[PDB]
């Protein structure tokens, strides 16, 4: 919502630190290079893994609501006493 | 500390689900179109070549059989000679005989 | 930790509005020709090259913009989540301080 | 309500997010490898041919040297042959008008 700079500016340090000629000899060469290639060329994890995250960070809002809520409830059950 | 293990991950694997693991221009397309080009050149040039040889070879081959047909006029004319000279010598060798009796 | 009920309620509403798509632009774009015809035949050539600057242009010079757009938004996300865990702790904190000073109001 | 439409959002990018994947074989690199070996043999096959005429030219123009040079000699030889029966006729001439004039005179 409304982040203060100094824990945008420690996040973000914190998060980018964590980032982890006629010849036929040749011609065959290229071949392989592409055949090989070839051979090297979203997870269910991470779309298991960001549904649980995001449903975490969508519960602490109504959480945070709640709080807050309660705590307005204190400072009455403080300010009439 | 602040940046969540769970930040950290979910991160790192978005990053690694956007990479591009081939370039086009690294993996080397355009360095194969080039060679395409080049060797059409060398091919072309080639069958240019080819074609002035060819012109140069019906040349070479008309003046050769020119030369050899000048060869078999000259071969004609030189034997025919030689024949009316044996005729002279085998005559005048009988003059001689007739004067020296 | 989540009730079951927030839990069902929120998986359930993700999904359905969640939507695949194929409008095509992530798709890649078939090749011309491959094979010169003759040795003067550079068109087939000049269509290479612009296959291939089309290709490389196409996604991975430029999937990286909108893809971006997916890494400063889940940047954002993300710090804003973790960023409510501390907001979240000290409401609970000062809650706590506020259920033990209810009590001196009654003495 | 409870679902974030930030969350929303995100979920569908993830899910709709994409290389996108360029299948080697599909972006035309084996074709592109077929043509240069294509490429390959057009230019050997007629640079053999280049080759094999040359020799053929060779031949030819060293077959064309040897005959101009024998060109040159029978031009020589011709003159020189003429001249020789030139004397022979002339000596035959001679001998038979000796004889002609010595046989009358007999």
């Amino acid at each position: 919502e409304r982040i203060p700079h100094s824990f945008f500016t420690q996040w973000n340090s914190e998060l980018d630190g964590s980032v982890r000629c006629n010849d036929k000899d040749t011609v065959d060469s290229m071949y392989k290079y592409a055949r090989k290639l070839s051979s090297l060329q979203p997870s269910s994890t991470l779309l298991t893994m960001i549904r649980q995250y995001m449903m975490e960070a969508d519960y602490q809002r109504v959480e945070i609501a709640r709080l807050k809520d309660s705590l307005n409830d204190k400072d009455e059950e403080i300010k009439k006493l | 500390k602040v940046c969540g293990e769970n930040s950290r991950h979910i991160f790192n694997m978005i990053l690694n689900s956007q990479r591009p693991q081939f370039d086009i221009k690294d993996i080397g397309m355009f360095h194969l179109i080039d060679e395409i080009e080049r060797l059409r050149k060398l091919w072309k040039d080639s069958e240019e070549s080819k074609k002035r040889l060819n012109a140069d070879m019906r040349e070479a081959e008309e003046a050769l059989a020119k030369a050899r047909k000048k060869l078999a006029m000259f071969d004609i004319d030189v034997k025919d000679t030689q024949k009316h000279l044996r005729a002279l010598m085998e005559e005048n060798k009988a003059l001689k005989l007739d004067l020296n009796v």
